[PDB]
């Protein structure tokens, strides 16, 4: 479930991470920014629009393929006598 | 030498000719370069070139298809978008299709829109067709209505046969002299 | 220069023959071979008249003016294996033309067709003509059914055939074809879903029952 | 199924815009006080919270009669997806 | 020395003049290079040659097919745009690998579309083809559809035999010779 | 003297003149650097060539593969576009081990594609397939009927013999003759 | 002296000049560096190549693995994407080992895949075998069947003898007199 975790979550985290550190530059450019408080107003907003735009066509399908099936019943039990 | 029409288009050009050749009045094609084509006629043929503009809605407008309302290079797509996009891709493909049968000179199709099928626990409803078609004048256009609606019947999921329409006629006679040059 | 060296390289594949309108006939063998000699003719280099004539096409000519001038007229077909004497296979049995009546025949006949000098008439039999194909239908061993009834038969073929029963089939049919034409027996090969090819019974209370041939078929869940 | 994708869009639609005004009025006042602390050597680390304070809330307070007004139609409307 | 047509490009200059040229009138085609390619007529048979032009529909609109609406290149696809990526490209190698038979020139398949069916618990419904075929003349063309049938069965999962339907056509006759000069 | 066709690649070019000699038509290849080939005929010859054009589809497309709508280089891959991508290699390589038989000049293989058995709890359909060849003549072709059949039963998980269907046909009569040059 | 190809490289050239000889014509292999090499034919001899060009599918495409479409310098490979490159792996080894056999010359080996078991908890099936080979002529080639199926059994986990099938044949008839240069 670790794999299916990171993988799921793999596209947000990216933008908003590279976000950061191209904020980051600017601060390195404007030295008396405080960009870690802009960092936190800034963020919300971004980290959920992202997310809008695959929300509706790669969400629910993958709710339904990993839904656990009857037919791998066999690989995880078996009868002692 | 009065003008009536300018900026035209290729296409918007050939058309006005053939309906000014079938009043017997002759036009002449003159192009500006970027700006377009334009057509000109005599003195004594304007009166009569007036009222034949205003009876075919000249000049035409380029026809409109349903994808061209939802462009594919929009950022978010609703699954409602989808396949109003997808029918509409299936009638363009339909009517280049029916093209190469044998005596059909242009045709027409069109495909119900059910969409709102999946909003309830409703199985959706079937499918209804229409189609137009021209065909070359001496065939007998009686026999050829049977065979288009048996080659659509099969392009779907499950139609019935009156659910299709076919609506056909031959086509009208042929303008081939010239109109002739009016003197004063 | 001549016809016959405007053509290919070989002069085994076509033959010109002398016509009595003063035109020059050629005959081709195919319906490929055709086009090869009429694009001569169409592109022009030639300061005389001339014409492509075919098996295939002025046996179906023919048959135009056949169809008004004679009504009711039983025969095959028109075999031109030796194009200066063709062969005329008219049937005996079906036939009430005289001797005098078939030797204007001979003439009018011999008017719409200007390169032949006579035309043969001979007669053939209509139960030889099933004879052969029935032992044909049974050597590919096909399961068929017949349907005799006055003035003609036909054979039909049903069922979910494989692939081979279709090879062996298509092979034969254009073979009696070009013997006899489709104009006395013909072929019903059809693809329908239905393990038993062709036959249908019916069950009650002793056994088996054959029913008639029909048009409805039972589709097969299987 | 259509429609609880449809249902979650506009709830996920509704939270982009209602946070949208008090974030940018944050954020450009977040930089232009910024730029001021560079052309004038200002090194004061507490300074750009009492700008950004009243800066929201009389957004809020000039918003409040539009706010509630989004909720109460997309509460309503949901119900009747909810029971027919 | 009077255009009808210009701007054109290489497939639809060749297939103005082919249609044209059935109906005795002879065309010169120009090329102007960067600009594409140009078909000027002559002038008593201008006249004439506008009136073919609205009955043919000229110039042809390029072909289209069903996964043009549905680009690879998005960041996102959803699963009804991915079985429609896939199901428009095997329509078009059909195409290709019907055109190796015997005798065929040219041909056309469409394949029913499913939507609905993948995301619910509504089962997959049946499928169902139908093909078009135009056939060389000499033929004997009513045993030549039960070789495409039996194709066509089962090149898929689950068809039966009476979804699919055949219509076919023998080529029209040929035209070898030149239209001819209007002399005056 | 007139072209027809320009700016075509190698293997559209080789195309163009092999059907042209079948009728009886000389026409001439000329290079022209890195804008691609061209193609043409003499005068007289040059009505009837337009008409084999439309015919024949002219130039060729080129051939579709199932990969090629489904790229590598996105770096999501969805189990749809895997299995599609393992079909179409299959699909190609087994025509292509086909032509080491004996006596087959071409063919082509389908394979029926199944993408949706997986995410739900529907159990996997059965595999069907389809082939089509062209064997040179002289050659008993009812009897080379069941090797075909045989060799492509167990190269897959089950299959029947109902579910492969394998129509072939002899080659076509050959040319090997030159046109001759029209004189005037 | 009419060119028929250009731009080859070393292993499609060698292929091209072995079919021609077939048909009592020849060739000269020019090379030309950096692009490729380059065939060219005489006159006479034209219309004769460009008719087997087309029929042999001339040039050959190169040969396709399954590891090509699952390329090996990815980030991350899944399951199913492992064992289709494990199965391509053993299939090429297959028919280099069957090389070293007595009397046979070629050989290729085909392989069932395994798609489901990867994302079911379904237990796998049996796994089916094919190959083509070429024997040297005049070898009692009926014998020679036992050998290669009891070979290809123990090569896997469990297969049984209906499941392997081996279509076989000799290699035809040696080529060993020159042409001969048509002389005109």
């Amino acid at each position: 479930v670790a794999q299916n975790a990171l993988v799921l979550a793999s596209p947000v985290v990216l933008v908003l991470l590279l976000s950061e550190v191209f904020l980051g530059l600017l601060s390195r450019f404007a030295p008396q920014m405080n960009a870690f408080a802009i960092s936190l107003t800034v963020k919300s907003g971004i980290a959920v629009l992202i997310m809008l735009l695959y929300f509706s066509p790669v969400l629910p399908d993958n709710v339904l393929r990993l839904s656990f099936q009857a037919t791998g019943l066999s690989s995880w039990f078996y009868e002692r006598g | 030498d009065k003008d009536l029409l300018k900026g035209l288009d290729q296409e918007q050009a050939n058309e006005v000719i053939a309906v000014l050749q079938m009043h017997n009045i002759e036009a002449n094609k003159i192009d500006s370069g970027k700006l377009g084509y334009s057509i000109t006629v005599a003195e004594p043929d304007f009166t009569a070139a007036v009222y034949w503009i205003k009876t075919y809605q000249l000049p035409p407008r380029p026809r409109v298809e349903i994808a061209q309302m939802f462009p594919a290079d929009s950022l978010v797509s609703s699954p409602r978008a989808e396949k109003a996009r997808l029918y509409s891709a299936i009638e363009q493909r339909l009517e280049q299709s029916l093209q190469t049968m044998e005596g059909v000179l242009s045709a027409r199709v069109h495909i119900s829109y059910d969409i709102d099928a999946g909003e309830n626990g409703r199985p959706p409803k079937p499918v209804h067709l229409s189609a137009l078609a021209v065909y070359e004048r001496g065939s007998p256009l009686a026999h050829q209505i049977s065979d288009i609606k048996r080659f659509l019947k099969n392009s779907f999921a499950d139609v019935d046969y009156d659910n299709i329409s076919v609506v056909l006629s031959e086509r009208s006679d042929a303008q081939l002299q010239a109109p002739g040059t009016p003197v004063k | 220069a001549e016809l016959d060296s405007l053509l290919g390289q070989e002069k085994e594949r076509f033959q010109v023959l002398p016509g009595r309108d003063k035109m020059l006939y050629v005959a081709a063998q195919n319906e490929r071979d055709t086009l090869w000699a009429r694009q001569v003719l169409a592109r022009g280099d030639y300061d005389k008249n001339a014409r492509v004539i075919n098996e295939n096409e002025e046996n179906k000519r023919i048959s135009i003016w056949l169809d008004t001038y004679y009504p009711q007229l039983a025969y095959y077909r028109i075999h031109f294996d030796e194009p200066r004497k063709p062969v005329f296979w008219l049937s005996r049995q079906r036939n009430t033309m005289s001797k005098k009546e078939l030797e204007v025949l001979s003439q009018k006949l011999r008017a719409l067709m200007p390169y032949a000098d006579s035309v043969n008439i001979t007669l053939m039999d209509d139960v030889t003509a099933a004879g052969q194909a029935e032992a044909g239908l049974k050597q590919q061993a096909l399961p068929y059914s017949r349907r005799n009834h006055k003035g003609g038969v036909t054979f039909v073929i049903q069922g979910a055939l494989d692939d081979v029963e279709i090879l062996r089939a298509r092979q034969f049919v254009d073979s009696y074809y070009r013997t006899w034409g489709g104009r006395y027996v013909q072929f019903a090969i059809e693809l329908k879903d239905d393990w038993l090819k062709g036959r249908s019974f019916q069950y009650g209370a002793e056994g088996y029952i054959k029913m008639s041939p029909g048009h409805w078929y039972f589709p097969s869940p299987l | 199924m259509d429609d609880l994708v449809f249902a979650g869009n506009k709830a996920l639609y509704l939270v982009l815009i209602l946070s949208g005004w008090p974030t940018i009025v944050a954020t450009i006042i977040g930089l232009l006080v910024g730029l001021f602390q560079t052309v004038t050597q200002l090194q004061e680390q507490t300074l750009p919270f009492g700008i950004k304070l009243l800066g929201v809330c009389l957004c809020l307070f000039l918003l409040s009669g539009w706010y509630g007004e989004v909720l109460l139609s997309y509460g309503r409307q949901v119900i009747f997806l909810a029971l027919a």
